[PDB]
């Protein structure tokens, strides 16, 4: 739904690296190189950013219920 | 629509990745099939 | 220019101190 | 003798006679319909 | 609407202010009415207006 | 006495248990209650 | 010409799913029923 704050397995904070990851991918870097540049060594952390699906961008497209 | 910046970036990444996959996977398959043929 | 435009002998100088068909690059929109 | 009303036939969603066949992508959100919904079912009660 | 001293005016609704009418404002309105030679609404008519507004606001 | 919110235009209003269930300004038939004024506390776990 | 690989087969399958969809049979059957079947039943 939205990038988790901590890696499930170990507990490293990965919630502050989603925007940087997208910026790096925008510049043409490969996914492995982008994850390496963010200093994500353990594959337990790498799966958190690699396999995250961002669904909040789909929930936000609905008109807000209040105003 | 006025899509958000993250969505536009994701769309660009998806287009690039689709093109790169369509090239590299096809090239690897062509490389493998000729080797399997000559064996 | 890129790695392809490099001379083949100079490419041979790039030695690690090939793609495989079953490792796709991740996507987000898929297709259909 | 003219158009006499004989009944009401339930409409399959996303079919040719459904209101969602048109409306594009943007208006599908204003109607609170998921664009991933595929139709093919009826709504009875 | 119309000021007593001034003439008739057609105004939109938002021109009025939610703030209460002050003592000098009502005094000036009374002085303008006296200058024109007009009177103030009767207390019976004031009660009739109050009942009309209460009926209208609580109507279903 | 209790607030309500329209389902289409998100307009706040109130009802007196005798008005028809309807938005005053767009005539929508579906309205929602507003959130309670009580304190809401969570354990952050 | 040139040989056809697996990726071309997946391109063709993608075209199939782009046109038809996954529930095309339900919608096609219902459209056929509404367009012509009711009139013939009458
Ligand atoms: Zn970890
Ligand atoms: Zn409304």
């Amino acid at each position: 739904m939205i990038i988790p704050v901590r890696c499930f397995s170990c507990g490293k904070v990965v919630g502050d690296k989603w925007d940087a990851y997208l910026r790096l991918l925008e510049e043409g870097k490969q996914e492995g190189d982008a994850l390496d540049e963010l200093k994500l060594k353990r594959y337990c952390c790498r799966r958190m950013v690699l396999t995250h699906v961002d669904l909040i961008e789909k929930f936000l497209r609905y008109n807000p219920l209040e105003k | 629509v006025v899509a958000s910046k993250a969505s536009s970036s994701m769309l660009k990444i998806d287009q690039r990745n689709k093109k790169l996959n369509n090239r590299f996977i096809r090239k690897a398959e062509m490389a493998a099939v000729e080797k399997r043929k000559l064996r | 220019l890129a790695i392809e435009n490099l001379h083949p002998d100079d490419r041979l100088l790039l030695v690690d101190p090939s793609p495989v068909f079953f490792l796709r690059r991740p996507q987000y929109v898929s297709d259909g | 003798g003219n158009k006499v009303h004989i009944g009401k036939v339930p409409i399959m969603l996303r079919s040719k006679f459904c209101s969602l066949r048109t409306l594009d992508e943007v208006d599908l959100y204003k109607m609170k319909e998921c664009p991933y919904d595929m139709g093919g079912y009826f709504v009875i009660n | 609407v119309a000021f007593p001293n001034q003439k008739e005016m057609v105004r939109p609704l938002f021109v009025f202010s939610d703030s209460s009418i002050t003592h000098p404002e009502f005094d000036l309105f009374l002085r303008e009415l006296d200058a024109e030679g007009l009177s103030v609404m009767d207390l019976r008519d004031v009660d009739y207006k109050y009942h009309q507004l209460k009926e209208m606001s609580s109507r279903s | 006495g209790v607030k309500y919110t329209c389902g289409a235009c998100a307009h706040n209003f109130s009802l007196n248990k005798s008005d028809p269930v309807r938005c005053k300004e767009c005539g929508h038939r579906v309205i929602y209650k507003a959130r309670t004024k009580r304190m809401i506390q969570f354990d952050a776990r | 010409d040139d040989t056809i690989t697996t990726e071309d087969c997946w391109t063709v399958i993608s075209a199939f799913f782009e046109e038809k969809g996954l529930v095309s049979q339900q919608l096609d059957s219902f459209d056929e029923f509404m367009e012509t079947s009711i009139q013939d039943l009458v």
